Formats: structure tokens, C-alpha cells, sequence
RNA sequence: AUUCUGGUUGAUCCUGCCAGUAGUUAUAUGCUUGUCUCAAAGAUUAAGCCAUGCAUGUCUAAGUACACACGAAUUAAAAGUGAAACCGCAAAAGGCUCAUUAUAUCAGUUAUGGUUCCUUAGAUCGUUACUUGGAUAACUGUGGUAAUUCUAGAGCUAAUACAUGCAAUUAAAACAUGAACCUUAUGGGACGUGUGCUUUUAUUAGGCUAAAACCAAGCGAUCGCAAGAUCGUUAUAUUGGUUGAACUCUAGAUAACAUGCAGAUCGUAUGGUCUUGUACCGACGACAGAUCUUUCAAAUGUCUGCCCUAUCAACUUUUGAUGGUAGUAUCUAGGACUACCAUGGUUGCAACGGGUAACGGGGAAUCAGGGUUCGAUUCCGGAGAGGGAGCCUGAGAAACGGCUACCAC
RNA sequence: GUAUGUAAGCGUAUUACCGGCCGGUACUAUUACUUUGAACAAAUUAGAGUGCUUAAAGCAGGCUUCAAAUGCCUGAAUAUUCUGUGCAUGGGAUAAUGAAAUAAGACCUCUGUUCUGCU
RNA sequence: GCCCGUCGCUACUACCGAUUGAAUUAUUUAGUGAGGUCUCCGGACGUGAUCACUGUGACGUGUUACGGUUGUUUCG
RNA sequence: CUAGUCGAUAGAAUAAUGUAGGUAAGGGAAGUCGGCAAAUUAGAUCCGUAACUUCGGGAUAAGGAUUGGCUCUGAAGAUUGAGAUAGUCGCGAUUAUCAAUUAACAAUCAAUUCAGAACUGGCACGGACUUGGGGAAUCCGACU
């Protein structure tokens, strides 16, 4: 294997620090991940002893937060549009740390109509004009307290019309956070204030 | 400096953009958490209110400077966000009880909050973690920075 | 771990204050990561063969204590390279032996017997004070004993006193320039009391200027400091003569008062 | 003992040496050689090859016994011994080596807020078979092979091995939300669920000078019949830390996420309980595991300090050179390494280059100091088991009295 | 009588405050140098003790005890090679460095004729 | 009196040398690959459910209790 | 393609030798005066370059790797830059300053050569054509 220490690396100065102690166990790292977007798969391999690290394979879905709230919701990852460095991640559409993936934007609607009554987004009428069951679990009136709640709630739907536009066409993206190849899941977040303005200059001015 | 020019995203990893709900309202007149090092050090006042990113900062960054804490004078800055100092010491031989101009030469990073610093400036200097393969110091302060002479004044 | 654990300690890497021979043997004890450091220890077949003199071989410690005579803190110890180290109550109660350890004026160990109330409680220092574990709050000694749910006053870098057939604590006392000190493992170490002067290092290890009773000063760092009361207030049974530390004529002082000739 | 002595020259004094005599744990060898107190070691050339020998397992009252080998059998006790045989941990310590290596190893002072960890312990488990499943060694028996160093088929049989999980494995409670409620407010939910522990981000508060004017609730209370506007004190702008601070730590909360886990174990010695209900109870553990602390640690950094040459004066980016940034791996820093980006680190203060009959070091021998030589070799540290290279298992080797390749013999 | 090698007063940050001359606290251009140090394995060297019969050792042993031994202890120190760099502190000679000449001379500060507010 | 140098004798040293020379050295540009780890896949045998095979225990013969050199679609 | 030619005696027939275009399992100069006919090499990119030099070479040295088809991203330009702001008429129509912009901005058109990468095939790759074998020496004559 390749170790990951400094045998290679000529030192500071450019002469060649030769060999001193060719090879130790615990120096080395492991091909890594490369995971496709998949069929959620998984495996389990020794580590330094004791922990168990988990890499990830062929992978589907994951959940991932919100960002004023933080609120994490699981669902199924569509697809990918853009990675951050390699290209050559991005066309063969591999699942690494914080690229820019599409998701789902179904959860998020439903969840959120106790605090967000009015729909996000704005399903299309005459196809979709019967509720199943939409209408009734949005207010019902309650004839108590939290329908009276919510009136001091949805004060805070104000969110950006640029997710507005993507949650009725149902395909948000989002930033997943956490680390594919330490614990073998995509967990997440939405990007969305400023780097979602941003980097879609990156892909739709690119497109 | 930057107008976040990069191909990704750069941004100081920990904050978020939370807009309505909130315990009261923390404003704090900008969503950047700028830290302190506290030992006796002055923070710059730029820092707080930066619009840089630089995650390898001392201040912004993930880092606490550690170990220990010396001066020197700096020689060359071409490279980005790292400058080039040095140190000067004597040694004492065993012959003569005598004594030598030898010098290490020590490759530092910077925040871009010590902007401008030129040859030959002095600049105090601070440990911290490795960086990547020779920079494991940061910069602390311009103390002095003037050369009365011939580097520090205009014309 | 990497192709160890150094499972051995040879002769003359020992620390010396533990008072070893050097002919015959060619070996430590070399204790097993017990409640204390691995300078700072002293356990039970250094002790017990070799300046208690009661077991005249290893061997003869592998009867003693696998028949159940020494408990050390309420608690048998049956394992004998039990490391033992410092403020930590020998409970052998035959013949009312009643031992502990403190450092002498010469930094080694002396055989020193306490008292059955004396061996009831028994004081210690802490390191930090912790938040975290359970359930919210914590505290951590020197010794490897644990408390949870202190009074909250009692800071870190404090000692405290504990009955140790118990999980309270009886007693507490400040770190105050007025107060009783013991010096553990520096090069003034020994020497009872009596701080005037400490000087924080902005960054780090400070110092502590720590005089005696007669006005000589001496220092060390931090790591060292035991403070065992308040001014001229002990809560132990001292060793010999209060860490006085004289001349090498004043030691031959008592080469020549208290000998017969 | 801060010590000299002979020789040039016909004869003189001089610089200059050379020779002499000193010790030398520094090896050999020559001769001699009564007693003793102690006692260096196939390092040097050759890290060359090797017949045989041997340097490694271990059992407690207590993990599993069906051993005729039997103690015992009117204690079917089997507790003896347990040879076995599954297990438990260890086998990475030591000891042998100086062959590679040069600001590297190391010396020292020094970080781990930039990580992990076998075990002692220290707190440390009220979240529908219940005390279940199946299956194997030994043990017999059939064998085989050209083979002493390996090994099949069959009959079996256990667990603190494996698989599975309940009678308290239990929820009340606490408690978020929907919910019996109903009301204007430091007012109110009966109940369904949710309630373990970690994995994972996200969000939240993360270490807080003092008065009002004023106004949204209009709170105790005030104007007032009241609504509701005024003002106003106390608990209340109540999370930790070196206390040098995003220590993103075990803490506190929200939000979900998968995958396990949550002692079906055990004997000493039995008891309180007799309702003998084998209901309820003793200390225990050599016991198992999780949470954290601790200890010994190890592996990279941090500074200063290394031997010789100008017949080495400029070096490093082939395919990383020096930094940017995201990311990957890795137990973690990180050009460690992929990709994108910048055009740099370094040097006459002997850099890069070669060379050494060079492992560093603690240290060793000689005099007046300053020393120059060395120090393979019991101490410490770093390394190798023919030449090299991968890697299982485990906490821990890139292990060689483990295996694999090729190559040598 | 004399001496001066002694401390205070006196040609002046002999610092700001609360204390009984006397404690605590506001609170200082640097280095190199040196001061006392701190930290920091022994072992060896030096070596303090010490009649292993002496030595080289080694840390043993010494002891009315003589007729019982209860018979306390001394011990196993101390610094140099535990050179160095760097991490405190003393000190202000030497050795340089260091302001105020396209302009800061200051304001102890009621201090704003700035604004950053901050709880 | 010392004493300078070719020259020839004789011995020895070392250097230049056509011979594109001769062994040996520690690296190293690229040219095929042992053998493993990872991994795309493969998936013997050996099962548990199951259509289903049949006895008795059962049910209304079949199914299963109990099981089979049980076969077969089923699904892991 | 555009223009123009079948004009070279004929239908037939698979003998030598000759005439020219070839391949031939082994070894590969033994062959012969002699390596002469004849074979390998040939394009381009990427390195990698020895002795002797008049310091312009020798230099294509030698010594090598790499090279389809198909599916894509990365780069090298040109014209209008884009163009706030306030109102008017009735969103139509109408009236203006210029920082940041803006690096392949925002509209629009654009040559062609690169710089990489996935996947795949006689396992042949410049597929035929264009087109070099090389190396120490001697002796000439300098050279074109």
C-alpha cells in the first residue's frame, strides 16, 4: 500500500532524506470511498482497534437540516449538478462532502404547514384543485389554542422567493455537511441565503 | 481583498444565516463569531468586521495559538496570505568564548487583517498548529514595523 | 501502542528517591498504572521488603498480601506492584501499623505511623473542575478519586479533605498566600509551608514563591505545590523536622549531638 | 611534576623537526607465572553460512468436564485430580545486533485546545419461551499420504464460545408536542405517544458596565366602575473550563438520522424466609459491557545543538517543489495525496551535491587549564532479523523462535 | 575625638488608592549581558558518612545492650559533566537598538466640535 | 674541497596511455509482471420461510404437529 | 467533380528461364571482391541527449514512452458594454449620470487550433501514402 506519512517528500530544501525506517502498520491510509450515487450500500472494516469507522458505497438518500431552524428531515437524494473541485467528480456523479446536490423538496412542504400553513410551493390548480388531504390540515380552526397559535405563527413565511420558485417546481438543493467516508452516511443541509445566490451563477450562467 | 473569488464557496464554518425566530434579536452588527487569543494581545479591530474568509486564521479560523511567542524581522511576502521572517541569535563556542551570525528562517502565514507588510518589517510571531508541511506559526502583531531609514516612510 | 507497551523497568532508571539498591538485581518493580504517576509512586514491594523490612524477599510478598493483611484506602489491593502513591492512608492494622506518605526533608520516604482517626480521613488535592459528566456536574482529584456534585466554591488547583471509607468530603481549604504548602517532586521539594508570593506567567507555568519559617526562599513550578493547611495550621501528623532543609554542617550537626560516643 | 633528552657543525647559536622516555577497559601477541578479592567478551575483516539442542504459554472455591487415571457410590457431589479439549489473556516485553542513516536518529527543553488507547481502578445498568436457540473440540471409529514436520469421513457433547431476547425489559412519573380543557396572558391540558445509550449534522443559547424618558402585554400594582393604558421593586437578559479563549469536550436545548447495545454468566458460601410455596435474601467476581476520569503510553510537530570537502557554488518543480482553497483518505495536523489555483520555499551566515574503515546519546581514557581523540558493547533512545516488499489477527507489529510472494544460498 | 564601607532626608514619576512608618491594590521603550533561580533520570566523576580484616568495594550497619538485645536510628547526602539554547527574577555599568523635522509639542483630563455605542 | 646534468647499466615508484577498455558499486528513466489488500462481480453448499410431499398428532382427504436420498415454483 | 481519353496487335493459354511487385518456420553475413540489390527506421507531441568543438555545433544524436473511433468538460476572440436615477404622455411612448462592473459581465455572432478526462475495439493503431538505420575509429579533401 501507500502510507500517509512523509516517506515520499523531499525536505525543505530539495536533497532527499532517504529511507530511515521503511514502513510502519498504523502509517498508512486506505483507498478511499468513491461513491456513486446508488443503492444505499455500506461495509465494515477494522480500523485502529476498537473503533469502527464506516465507509459508504453506492449510496441513495440521507437527511438533512434546515437553516434557520434546523429542522432535518430524511429523504431521497435525486442527483447531483456540481461538486466543488473535480470536475471529474462531477461527471460521473459521485457523492463526496459539501457539493452542490438536488434533493427532494416533497418533505419539507408537508412538515412545515403547522408553522407554514400557505403551501410551499404553489402546486399547479386544475390538476391538483382536489386536496389529499391538503385543505383541511392546513387551518381546521381548531376552536382552541393552536389554531390561535399558528396566527401568531406564519408570521415568519417570509422566506426567499428564490426557493419559492424551486419548491413548486419540487427540486431543492441542498449542502450536504457531515463526512461520507467517516460514518457512511450524506447528512445535510439546505444552502440557503447567500451561497444559494451564488452558485448558481456557477451552474445556470455555466449551463 | 477578496470578493469571495473561488470556484467553491468560502465561508467561516459555523454560523448561519437565521432570520426570524430567534432568542430575542442577536444582531451582534455582523454574523461573525471573532474570537480572542487573551494573552495580552490586542485583537485588530479590522477582524471583527471583516468580509475575509481565511479558515487558517487565528482569530477567524478553526486554530488557538499555541506554544510559545518570539519577534524577528521579515524578508519576502510574494506568496499568498505568508510572509517570510527571520530570526537572529548568537552561539557560544567551547574555543574561544566567542560568538556568530547564524540564523534560522522560519516560513509564517497571515491574515489578510496584517495587510501591507513589506521588507524589511518586525513582526512578532506565535505558535499554532501545523498548517501544511512547515507552517506551524502565525502572525501576532505589526509591532514596530518601522524602519526610520531607507523601508518605513514614503517619498 | 506500538511494539510495547514497555512491559520492564531495569535498575538505575528507577527514581532514586525510592531508595533502591543497585547490587544483585538488575531490576525496578516497575508498578502497574494504578491511582497515581509513575515517578510520583511508591508501592508496596519497595515499601514493605525494603525499608519496612518485614518480607525479606519477593516472594515473601506473594503470601502476605494473597492471605489478605494489607488493605491500602479501605480496599485490599491484593495485586502486589500496586503503584501507592502520594497522601495515601497504608491501613494495615496489624500490628496497628497506620502508614502513610510524605516526602522527607531529603525528598525520599520515612516510615511514619498515624493514627486510626488519622486514617479515617485523609486529604487531596484536584486538578480541574469538570461540567460534562454526570449528571451535569464533576470533579477530579489528584489521586484518580472522582466526585460528583461538589460545593460549588471549591475550585481547581485546591486540596480537600475526603474520608476515604466514604465518597464525601469533610474538608476544603483556599489557595491563599497564608496558607500550609508541600512541595511534590521539584528540587526544593519537602518543605513545609509558608507561601507569601505567587507570579502568573501570562502563558504559562507559573511559578509559586513559596518561603519557610525561617526566611529562606525557594520555588518551583506549579506541579509541585500540596497545600496541607493554613498558617501554621496543619491537618496531618507530621514527618521529622518540618522540612527545614539546613547546611550540610548543620546536618553534621546531628552526626555529632545525637550519636554516642 | 603548567618538566625534557640525543643528533647537523672544525668548533657556535638558532628556527625547525625526528628520535627517545609517560600513561592509555585498547585489542592482539612474546616470555614468566604461588595465593587470592573481584571479572571484559566472534563488535572490529565477514548484518557470512549453519548439524543438533533449547530461548513460551498459563487455572483458580469459582468459564466450560462425561478422563476409570481415578478420590468417591446409600455424598446419583460430580467440590479431588482435572490429564485432555474449547476457552481467557499473553506471545509486540526482554535478550541479539551496528549493516543501512547526516540538522535526519538523537540530545535536551518542549505541543497534543492538532489524536487514539489492552488492562488496574475511580464514579459508572428502575427505558413478550425467560433465566432460550444450535454446534463443535476433545472422545470413539473409518482413514489416507512417499514421507517423522500436515491432515479427511462418521458418531458424538458443553459454555463467561455463538445465535436470539423476556416477568418487572415498568410504566407511573417527568415530559415535549396534537389532544378533556378554557382565557386574555413570569394563565391550564385530562390523555395517546414520545422518554435509554451512542452515529450524524443542523440550529440555539456558549463564559455579559449603570439609570430612566418612553411604549407593546398591561404583570404585582397604579389611574379607574372597568377595559386597558401607565409606570415599578424582588427570583428572572440564571452552562462549564487554562481560567490566556468556539476546548465543534463530556455538558443544555431543538431537529431528525442507523445500529447495535441494554450480564439469559458464574462459584465460594449459604442465609433470612417456611406461608417449607424451592416465593422473597448474603457477601461477593478471578467475572462481561457501556459512559467518563485517570495511568502507562506511543506517533507526528516546537525550538536550540551535530562529523569532512570548493577538485560540490548555486539548488529544488520527471510524476509536489513553496504556499491558496475545497475535498479525500487517515485514529487526527497536513502537498499526507487527488484535482483547481498562485509562481514560490533555499543560499557564500558554506545552502543543494557527493564522501566517510559515521547509530546517536548518557558517557570513556590523559593534565596546569583550553583539549583534541573516541565512545560497537550491560544504562537510555532509535533501528533490523538473508536480499527486499505486501499483509492477517489483535488494543498494540508491517512482527519474522506468524504467514505469503520473489530473489539468493 | 576620629573613620566611612552602612540607611533615610535632601537637587523631585521617592508611581496613583484603602489600610497600621507600615499590608493590599492602580499600574511601567526593548534586547545582549549578568543575578539569584525554576524546571530538568540515574549511573559515572567529584564525593559527605562509613574500620566490607585493609583495599578496590559497598551502603552497609552502629547500639548502656555485656546478665536480658525491643535496638534508636544514621543512612544511602551535595553539587559538577544534570554541558547548552529557551522558560522566571535581580541589576541598570558596558554593547548597540529605540522617539519630536511633510509637523504629536502636550493636554493629567470636566473629556466630542468623533460616534463605534454597550448593557 | 664540495658538486652540477643528459647519457648507459640495474632496481623500484607512480603517472599518461591506443584496448570505446575490465570487473564491481548504491541509485535511477521508462519495458512486462509474482503475490496480496480493496473492489466491480461471481455465488459451489446450506439452509430458514414458502407453493408443495406424505404419514400419524391435529384440523376438513389435504394441510401442518413430526418429518422425510421429499421433490418443485416461491425469498431471502 | 470539371474538361478528355481507352491510343499503344488481337481472341486465347497456365512450360522453363527471364522481365518487374512480393512474403517464407529456424538461425541471422556463414554468404560474396565488398553488407550491394533488398529489410527494419520513418509523421508529430513529451522527455531524454555522449565524447570533440573555432563554443555558431555534433543534434533528428543516441536511448524511450506516447499516438484510433466514440462521448465530454477546461481554455485562445469580435460587436452592442450593461447603463442607475426622477417624471412625462398614454404597461405603451418618452427623458439620463456612471463608479462597481467584468473576466471568456449582460445580449449577440465567431474562427479553429489546443489542454486534459471517462468508456470502448483485430489488441491493429501516423493503420495504405508522404518518409532517417545507428555507433567508435582511419586516410582524404576543408566546406556549398
Amino acid at each position: 500500500g501507500i502510507s500517509r506519512d512523509s516517506a515520499h517528500k523531499r525536505r525543505a530544501t530539495g536533497g532527499k532524506r532517504k529511507s530511515l525506517r521503511k514502513k510502519r502498520k498504523f502509517e498508512l491510509g486506505r483507498p478511499a470511498a468513491n461513491t456513486k450515487l446508488g443503492s444505499g450500500r455500506v461495509h465494515k472494516v477494522r480500523t485502529r482497534g476498537g473503533n469502527t469507522k464506516l465507509r459508504a458505497l453506492r449510496l441513495e438518500t440521507g437527511n438533512f437540516a434546515w437553516a434557520s431552524e434546523g429542522v432535518a428531515r430524511k429523504t431521497r437524494i435525486a442527483d447531483v449538478v456540481y461538486n466543488a473541485s473535480n470536475n471529474e467528480l462531477v461527471r460521473t456523479k459521485t457523492l463526496v462532502k459539501n457539493s452542490i446536490v438536488v434533493i427532494d423538496a416533497t418533505p419539507f412542504r408537508q412538515w412545515y404547514e403547522a408553522h407554514y400553513v400557505l403551501p410551499l410551493g404553489r402546486k399547479r390548480n386544475p390538476k391538483h384543485a382536489q386536496k389529499e388531504d391538503e385543505n383541511d390540515v392546513l387551518t381546521k380552526k381548531r376552536s382552541e389554542k393552536v389554531m390561535k397559535k399558528y396566527l401568531e405563527r406564519q408570521k415568519y413565511g417570509k422566506v426567499e422567493q428564490a426557493l419559492e420558485d424551486q419548491f413548486t417546481s419540487g427540486r431543492i438543493l441542498a449542502c450536504i455537511s457531515s463526512r461520507p467516508g467517516q460514518c457512511g452516511r450524506s447528512d445535510g443541509y439546505i444552502l440557503e441565503g447567500k451561497e444559494l445566490e451564488f452558485y448558481l451563477k456557477k451552474i445556470k450562467s455555466k449551463k | 481583498m477578496a470578493d469571495q473569488n473561488e470556484r467553491a464557496f468560502q465561508k467561516q464554518f459555523g454560523v448561519n444565516l437565521n432570520r426570524k425566530v430567534k432568542p430575542g434579536i442577536t444582531k451582534k452588527k455582523l454574523l461573525r463569531r471573532s474570537r480572542d487569543v487573551g494573552l495580552g494581545f490586542k485583537t485588530p479591530r479590522e477582524a471583527i468586521d471583516g468580509t475575509y474568509i481565511d479558515k487558517k486564521c487565528p482569530w477567524t479560523g478553526d486554530v488557538r495559538i499555541r506554544g510559545r511567542i518570539l519577534t524577528g524581522v521579515v524578508r519576502k511576502a510574494k506568496m499568498q496570505r505568508t510572509i517570510v521572517i527571520r530570526r537572529d541569535y548568537l552561539h557560544f563556542v567551547r574555543k574561544y568564548s566567542r560568538f556568530e551570525k547564524r540564523h534560522r528562517n522560519m516560513s509564517v502565514h497571515c491574515s489578510p487583517v496584517f495587510r501591507d507588510v513589506e521588507h524589511g518589517d518586525i513582526v512578532t510571531i506565535g505558535e499554532c498548529r501545523p498548517l501544511s508541511k512547515t507552517v506551524r506559526f502565525n502572525v501576532l502583531k505589526v509591532s514596530k514595523g518601522q524602519g526610520a531609514k531607507k523601508s518605513f516612510k514614503k517619498y | 501502542m506500538a511494539r510495547g507497551p514497555k512491559k520492564h523497568l531495569k535498575r538505575l532508571a528507577a527514581p532514586k528517591a525510592w531508595m533502591l539498591d543497585k547490587l544483585g538485581g538488575v531490576f525496578a518493580p516497575r508498578p502497574s498504572t494504578g491511582p497515581h504517576k509513575l515517578r510520583e509512586s511508591l508501592p508496596l514491594l519497595i515499601f514493605l521488603r525494603n525499608r519496612l523490612k518485614y518480607a525479606l524477599n519477593g516472594a515473601e510478598v506473594t503470601k502476605i498480601v494473597m492471605q489478605r493483611l494489607v488493605k491500602v484506602d479501605g480496599k485490599v489491593r491484593t495485586d502486589p506492584t500496586y503503584p501507592a502513591g502520594y497522601m495515601d492512608v497504608i491501613t494495615l492494622e496489624k500490628t496497628g501499623e497506620f502508614f502513610r506518605l510524605v516526602y522527607d526533608v531529603k525528598g525520599r520516604f520515612v516510615i511514619h505511623r498515624i493514627s486510626a482517626e488519622e486514617a479515617k480521613y485523609k486529604l487531596c488535592k484536584v486538578k480541574k473542575t469538570q461540567l460534562g459528566a454526570k449528571g451535569v456536574p464533576f470533579l477530579v482529584t489528584h489521586d484518580g478519586r472522582t466526585i460528583r456534585y461538589p460545593d460549588p466554591l471549591i475550585h481547581a488547583n485546591d486540596s480537600v479533605q475526603v474520608d476515604i471509607a466514604s465518597g464525601k468530603i469533610t474538608d476544603y481549604i483556599k489557595f491563599d498566600s497564608g496558607n500550609l504548602c508541600m512541595i511534590t517532586g521539584g528540587r526544593n521539594l519537602g518543605r513545609v509551608g509558608t507561601v507569601v508570593n505567587r507570579e502568573r506567567h501570562p502563558g504559562s507555568f507559573d511559578i509559586v514563591h513559596i518561603k519557610d519559617s525561617q526566611g529562606h526562599v525557594f520555588a518551583t513550578r506549579l506541579t509541585n505545590v500540596f497545600i496541607i493547611g493554613k498558617g501554621n495550621k496543619p491537618y496531618i501528623s507530621l514527618p521529622k523536622g518540618k522540612g527545614v532543609k539546613l547546611s550540610i554542617a548543620e546536618e553534621r550537626d546531628k552526626r555529632l549531638a545525637a550519636k554516642t560516643h
